[PDB]
């Protein structure tokens, strides 16, 4: 027995109401052995709702479980900034294998008034040189940005590494970082600058 | 009521590993304990449980690769996996059942409490350790933690006493085969120098504990 | 003795009587019972350390042997000893009828 | 039925009877039996997978563990039927001969 | 009737190891299997066993740090040790009771067959592969395996065709904390050029398999 | 529950009779649960005798065990060079711990006519020179007894604290030895010196034998 979750990803606004549907290939024992879990990144799953509809004490009422047999939904009522998370359903079964089974997850991302990245250039230490410079965009929305480096007025599609935060639980803002690392070519070059094509900002 | 996982690290492809959940506030003869894993950036996956009554059941895809066991005098439950393929790189949690077993009413597929997770890296590979170079200057600064293996690595900032503006980035796998990350902090444009802005990276699979002073 | 009288009030991890309730309909699919909807079957589980539970002559001799001989044989595990029937009520038509199922309740355990 | 006839024929790793001879003086320290000097006592051992359904309880548990998501006990290979053994001793200068009950195991069950 | 232990190697103190012993040609339900271990250069010490009937007995000093167990379906016997120490560095042997158990006559403290053993090193140091250098000039030649940790290395000559006249020396621990070893061979003054000679060295822990070729 | 076997070490001549003893802190179970095993280096032990006296298949009639209760003896009527090995004894016991135990060992070494070492000296290969360090290997092949002194001299000057030796376990067939002395130098300190000589003193040599070379063949 497997069980499928919809939708895989979704974005909504503070105050809005969201529905996630779990759906079981095979009936779950007693028709109500289905639970729902919150998972923040880098944490264990929190338990929201057991028995398809009961709410864990101290878990807030804006979460509600409905459904039975094979179709279940979780409903978040007044979406919060601290409700960004990935959301999983577990179900219990009969048989001598796969007594329990999770769903694929649903990442819920909060929608935000478009915001401006605070951009920062950082040059290397006299620590690493005796054997790399970074561009950092801080506290912005939406997530998507395009970064192009320059050293002595040459772009280069060579330092293909960037990484971005996970939505902050109070602002739903972000933070991207792009890497400029082989000291061979670095030694001569002198002027280092960054320019970022975002939307919350008029021109790069 | 707590569950603390241990036993985890890097292991050679094809080898064997045994992890141990240390259970504290409850008795293992009333509560089942489950083992669920999740690959990096993937969903959770129920691998199986050892029940309050001593029965172990497994997911259909386990195929006798995993054996779950318990000891109530030792207060621990064990997940013994052999023949580790690459696939099985993941974080592993032990999760308790919410309710005691054998009661007229069940647990309703509910797991509670959970364990923090322990990472398990299946790879040929070779433990390395992170070099730590600063990134110096309301303004902001950062530390860069470069070339280490395997995951993961903590970063605090001034004895973890500063918790504003910190954004420890996801780790990224360089072209070499190692990992690197950065962590930056926004801070008032003044009083840098009056306060001592310090980051305390800490890798564990190599027992590294750098405390890299960062100033202008 | 490893009965309900002792094991259900006291917390123990050695071999004891363990509570277990079995809903006929949902936990066995025995739709043919009208009453009761389920019952306390229980089970036996836990460790068997030194002098915890005596069994027959044979358990005593095995444990002595296992100490006196270099190549010990088998080690004891936790099982039932005293079972008890359960009377259930079903219907043919609107007609009630009573059957006594034997050995349905575990009332005590042992190490063997 | 896991009796002496089935289990000895085919040495299986699943639950079974298993041969074990035992010498009284040499292995238990019982110097008072004049005769016999030992005897095949046997024991029960081997894997029990999901049940020897002799007694209705073990059937109920076997099934419960299938239909319920949270299974209970696991089975275990244990003695079932025990038969006595006839001894002989003379602590009293005259021949005695009792039957020693529950000295041999003749069958095994998963339970 | 054959046993092969596996799962040895490099693990640091306090950690846990599970060694395995694959059995074939006899049934784990008839034969009791023991674990014997040998410190480098010292005598054999009996850890404990798992008996035919399924009962685990240990030596006094194990103090519950080792659990010996079997799995008859996977055909194997397990010795797992927790919180490992330096004095646990040893070759670990899988030794079977000689006779089937329970019969009127026992095994009389006899053990046979035995397994090749597998080396367990406990240390904080990191696996370095070896540098392989040529020792070149009836005359002699060979190979200098240098700088490697932990042990062992397998040095064979021309795929094991050349066997008579070879001396693989015992490894020596250098002050650097790595070991060094030489292996040599004697051949006719005719042969140099008639035949060519290359050593196959194999340092399993770094999966280093080298073939070097000697020459004047 | 502990066993003690005497002697610890032993050398004897081909054809001589040798006997070893095991001593038990308490009686072994049924007073005859004691085996003897023979281990040659790097291989697992080989059971020779069980039940204190019963021989095993594959094992010459030269070996024989005897003894009982707590005092046992193993006996090789007529020693032979194949027999170089450590011989261990094993006892079984009552009690709920320490079911069996091994004694400490007896290393048996064979004695033979003396034989002078064939000495060779290898210089550091081109590969190693292209790094940090350099290694000079002196090889004494096939010699008895183990007593042998090896001294390095560079430009005739004697070295100390920068070499190390390892010697093979006795040969199973001829009962000879082999030694390897490796001297370790820094490539810089290697270059400064010209004459590299290995001086072997062995009792099968009337006077010491020197083997030497010069960097750059």
């Amino acid at each position: 027995a497997q069980l499928t979750q919809s939708p895989s990803s979704l974005s909504a606004s503070v105050g809005d109401r969201v529905t996630i549907t779990c759906q079981s290939s095979q009936s779950v024992y007693n028709n109500n052995y289905l639970s729902w879990f919150q998972q923040k990144p880098g944490k264990p799953p929190k338990l929201l709702i057991y028995g398809a509809s009961t709410l864990t004490s101290g878990v807030p009422s804006r979460f509600s479980g409905s459904g039975s047999g094979t179709d279940f939904t979780l409903t978040i009522s007044s979406l919060q900034p601290e409700d960004f998370a990935t959301y999983y359903c577990a179900g219990g079964y009969s048989g001598s294998s796969d007594k329990y089974a999770f769903g694929g997850g649903t990442k819920v991302e909060i929608k935000r008034t478009v915001a401006a990245p605070s951009v920062f250039i950082f040059p290397p230490s006299d620590e690493q040189l005796k054997s790399s410079v970074v561009c950092l965009l801080n506290n912005f929305y939406p997530r998507e940005a395009k970064v192009q480096w320059k050293v002595d007025n040459a772009l280069q599609s060579g330092n293909s590494q960037e990484s971005v935060t996970e939505q902050d639980s109070k602002d739903s803002t972000y933070s991207l970082s792009s890497t400029l690392t082989s000291k061979a070519d670095y030694e001569k070059h002198k002027v280092y600058a960054c320019e970022v094509t975002h939307q919350g900002l008029s021109s790069p | 009521q707590q569950l603390v996982e241990s036993g985890g690290g890097l292991v050679q492809p094809g080898g064997s590993l045994r992890l141990s959940c240390a259970v504290s506030g409850f008795s293992l003869s009333s509560y089942t304990v489950n083992w669920v894993r999740q690959a990096p950036g993937k969903g959770l996956e129920w691998i199986g449980y050892i029940s309050y009554g001593g029965s172990a059941y497994y997911a259909s895809w386990a195929n006798g690769r995993f054996t779950i066991s318990k000891d109530s005098a030792k207060n621990s439950v064990y997940l013994q996996m052999n023949s580790l393929r690459a696939e099985d790189t993941a974080v592993y949690f032990c999760a308790r059942h919410m309710q005691v077993g054998g009661a007229p009413t069940g647990s309703m597929a509910a797991f509670d409490p959970w364990g923090p997770g322990t990472l398990v890296t299946v790879s040929s590979a070779s433990t390395k350790g992170p070099s730590v170079f600063p990134l110096a200057p309301t303004a902001a600064l950062g530390c860069l933690v470069k070339d280490y293996f395997p995951e993961p690595v903590t970063v605090s900032w001034n004895s973890g006493a500063l918790t504003s503006g910190v954004h420890t980035f996801p780790a990224v796998l360089q072209s070499s085969g190692l990992y690197s990350l950065s962590s930056v902090v926004t801070v008032p444009s003044s009083s840098l120098g009056t306060q001592t802005y310090i980051c305390n990276v800490n890798h564990k699979p190599s027992n590294t504990k750098v405390d890299k002073k960062v100033e202008p | 003795a490893l009965d309900a009288a002792y094991c259900f009030r006291n917390v123990q991890d050695n071999c004891c009587l363990r509570p277990l309730y079995i809903d006929f309909k949902r936990d066995l699919g025995w739709k043919w019972i009208h009453e009761p909807k389920g019952y306390n079957a229980n089970f036996c589980a836990g460790a068997c350390p030194y002098l915890w539970s005596s069994d027959t002559q044979h358990s005593r001799v095995l444990s002595l042997y296992n100490t006196i001989n270099p190549e010990a044989s088998a080690s004891p595990c936790c099982v039932s000893q005293d079972l008890e029937p359960l009377t259930i009520l079903y219907y043919i038509g609107k007609t009630p009828k009573i059957e006594q199922l034997s050995n349905m309740i575990v009332k005590s355990c042992k190490c063997s």
